[PDB]
RNA sequence: GCAAGACUAAAACUCAAAUGAAUUGACGGGGGCCCGCACAAGCGGUGGAGCAUGUGGUUUAAUUCGAUGCAACGCGAAGAACCUUACCUGGCCUUGACAUACUAGAAACUUUUCAGAGAUGGAUUGGUGCCUUCGGGAACCUAGAUACAGGUGCUGCAUGGCUGUCGUCAGCUCGUGUCGUGAGAUGUUGGGUUAAGUCCCGCAACGAGCGCAACCCUUUUCCUUACUUGCCAGCAUUUCGGAUGGGAACUUUAAGGAUACUGCCAGUGACAAACUGGAGGAAGGCGGGGACGACGUCAAGUCAUCAUGGCCCUUACGGCCAGGGCUACACACGUGCUACAAUGGUCGGUACAAAGGGUUGCUACACAGCGAUGUGAUGCUAAUCUCAAAAAGCCGAUCGUAGUCCGGAUUGGAGUCUGCAACUCGACUCCAUGAAGUCGGAAUCGCUAGUAAUCGCGGAUCAGAAUGCCGCGGUGAAUACGUUCCCG
């Protein structure tokens, strides 16, 4: 049947929210809409910079956007021009002064979003999907995850009838609420339509609960 | 929704915002007990002579992302589809699955 | 949850608002300036009344 | 069920007479959770029978219950004791419902007294069960 | 050969197969074992009446579109008078209401009117702004040009994403070693047991993953911290109201902890897994409820949330407006509400909740009105003020089995409020009227305990508009011998 969102089911159990601010009921809607616009704009702009996570905070009448990226040099720019331009556009969009911060990912193969992006890029570049899936799974397992599952759905190879193919090595305990499972979904736009890609990565069980996680 | 419908909503919002002040002035003048019956009567006639789009009752809440006119949820400003997607992604602060 | 027609297929969400009250009595001079020197953490809103 | 044996639900004794039989009769009389009305109905009849013959309300009720108690259902087989009492109370409330009087309590007392002499629709239905048991 | 027929016995023509044995599935109106409100035992319903609501049909200018056995029919729609709106009639526009790219000119904006149903069109005022290496630039508007925009148009049988269903069913797999020429088998079977491939034994098998369970939320007992806006045991003052000094005991509020584990005893089963009984304990064998839905099936549903391949329209299948329609009505079906009364109706007096909402809002109190409501005024950004009256309940009076002092449909006449506007087509109040209905055939539905039944209260959507939906508490039952048949 249908499965619950792995991050949604753990948002209060072992996972942290992607937005951390308080607002009164009158201002909640405006804050949320501006946050969504910021996320969409950043996703469009940083397509080729290997960006997985964006965290938005509103400490006191200002904004702080933390970008988790595997290409810190590209994101920062040659001399810091890109970050100050980004601050200008974000302040313009958000109506308050904004501070951009960079968090560098040191193990890109353990990030669910980057793997899905790479697989989708290969599918758009029309490599065979089974080779792409096996290569990505082997690369992640060598990188050191305890389990990874990759699924592709659609008109695979250009066939007139769509189908779904998946591949898994290791352990993926989806029903364990305390398991650390990264999840990602992506689209490949080919001449024959859309192909959907889903990636699950398991990185061990978190102990101590949300008290340990320090919400 | 369609671009025409979204632009219609935008135009109605602009008209309401433009005519907000005079409508309140006329309504207060109508409610004024000290004012003459004639003052209230021409106030009512002017209110009826105001443009139709100036009335707030013709505004319909639409999703801020797609423009859907059903299932609005005033608190978030999004319809149910986008609310489900964004909440399950984790971009709404404080919202979790509810059990009791 | 379904895009077209399943009335019994719904997700139930909740949001909670927590409140705390703190009283300071016999305030020293350093107390106040310390309170504005104190940092503001995201996700917590503070109101001070004198 | 299919696999398990579910225990019978023990009912508390009546707080006024300490009589599980009276409590069960009250539960049979009661409709949609209105316990106070049923308590009033039963207690009024118990006081009425006491005045119209000076007998103990509990003993007079047990004797009438044993009089209106059947012995067999329907294939003949021996009805277990709990079902005997459960069936007797149903007959005694159903037949009492159909008399003509001002209150349910007075009707209940009247037909309790009537059944104490063996005159009543409940005893007639008991004789009907006797006849159709002789049939089998 | 009496006959029926027997025996001997071809070819033309046509196809690329026809066959045997065994393997894995699937199915059987084949057989065993097992489970489930499946039946049985009970308590209430539907099918009968009036009304609400959705669908089919019919009608219409239009009655917009989708959902169709269980798994469509109070479904998308968490709320159609205009708007929404996608449909009809009529009136209008054409690089367009919206984007990018090019060329020129203007601040943008603002006042007053006129014609018109409006969209629109024509006159009419003020202002003419911000940076500047200041030769122009920043928004913003107007004029021209073409690449184009735009499409709730078609294809869910080209797709992504999302969802229903079997079904909270208990299964689904992989690596070494053995048997088989082989596909394959074994393990995963057999004996007990369990809510469960849950656990224990034997056994050419020896080992692992996803499923079950646990980790998450809530409720039941106790401890620590915290003492206001919440609390009041002891003291004091009281207008007898925690009202006031005051107290930190209790209730509560809400964070962190402790506890339950067959732990102890007895009997059984194998002597194991377990199972039955007893003490203590708030709670005893899974204490109660929620979320979480394996490998897969249905070319299941959605191109009308959105995105997307392909096809189609371009003075129209695009865009703007006023009025109408989605609310029709000889009929049929589904889901509900209210009743047919005395375990009740009406009148007077008097008790006991939980959860949730409130600044474009909720309103104490006073006055006016029979009333819905109106006016003045007070507190509240809320454990502080308010919605707010809980209702069934208890005591007293009356009605006496009648189509009634039951029932409350329909219609006539007056009104209030929201809104630019209640004719089509709103909700509520008052006076008058007082329909069917006497417990409902064949058949069929829900429920195993704080459950069914019954009583009230709140919210989302929302100017106004719930008998629907999602929640909250009050009172509080009956029956389970068992698997012989019905369904899965």
């Amino acid at each position: 049947g249908q499965k619950v969102h792995p991050i949604g089911i753990r948002l209060g159990v072992v996972k942290r929210h992607n937005a951390n601010w308080y607002a009164n009921p009158k201002q909640y809607a405006e804050y949320l809409l501006k946050d969504l616009q910021v996320r969409e704009f950043l996703t469009k702009k940083l397509k080729n910079a290997m960006v997985s996570n964006i965290l938005i905070e509103r400490p006191s009448g200002a904004a702080k956007v933390t970008i988790s990226t595997a290409r810190p040099g590209i994101v920062i720019g040659k001399k810091g021009e890109d970050i100050e331009k980004l601050q200008r556009e974000l302040t313009n969009i958000m109506g308050v002064p904004a501070q951009v911060s960079i968090n560098e990912i040191d193990r890109p193969d353990l990030d669910a979003r980057l793997v899905a992006e790479a697989i989708a890029s290969q599918l758009e570049k029309r490599v065979m999907f089974r080779r792409a899936m096996k290569r990505a799974v082997q690369n992640t397992m060598r990188a050191g995850a305890k389990g990874i599952k990759v699924e592709v759905s659609g008109r695979l190879g250009g066939a007139e009838i769509a189908r779904t193919e998946w591949y898994r090595e290791g352990r993926v305990p989806l029903h364990t609420l305390r398991a650390d499972i990264d999840y990602a979904t992506m689209r490949a736009e080919t001449t024959y339509g859309t192909i959907g890609v889903k990636v699950w990565i398991f990185r061990g069980e978190i102990l101590g609960g949300m008290k340990q996680v320090m919400n | 929704a369609k671009k025409g419908m979204i632009n219609r909503e935008l135009k109605r919002e602009k008209t309401v915002a433009k005519y907000a002040a005079k409508r309140a002035e006329l309504k207060a003048t109508i409610a004024n007990v000290n004012a003459s019956d004639e003052e209230r009567f021409e106030a009512m006639l002017k209110l009826q002579a105001l443009p139709r789009n100036a009335s707030p009752v013709r505004l319909r809440n639409r999703c801020g992302l797609t423009g859907r006119p059903h299932g609005y949820f005033r608190k978030f400003g999004l319809s149910r589809n986008k609310l489900r997607d964004t909440v399950m992604q984790g971009d709404v602060p404080g919202v979790v699955k509810a059990s009791w | 949850t379904s895009p077209h027609v399943n009335k019994d297929a719904r997700d139930q969400y909740e949001i909670r608002t927590y409140k705390r009250l703190i009283d300071i009595v016999q305030p020293t001079d350093k107390t106040v300036d310390a309170l504005m020197k104190l940092d503001l953490a995201a996700g917590v809103d503070v109101q001070i009344a004198l | 069920p299919r696999r398990r044996v579910v225990a019978a639900r023990e009912i508390l004794p009546d707080p006024k007479f300490s009589s599980q039989t009276i409590a069960k009769f009250m539960n049979h009389v009661m409709q949609d959770g209105k316990k106070s009305i049923a308590e009033s109905i039963v207690y009024g009849a118990l006081e009425r029978v006491q005045e119209k013959n000076k007998v103990d309300p509990v003993e007079f009720f047990e004797t009438t219950l044993e009089k209106v108690r059947p012995m067999v259902e329907v294939v003949p087989m021996e009805v277990r004791p709990s079902r005997r009492t459960a069936l007797a109370m149903r007959w005694l409330v159903d037949a009492a419902a159909k008399r003509s009087e001002k209150t349910m309590a007075l009707r209940l007392a009247g037909e309790l007294l009537d059944a104490a002499e063996g005159k009543g629709a409940a005893i007639k239905k008991r004789e009907d069960v006797h006849r159709m048991a002789e049939a089998n």
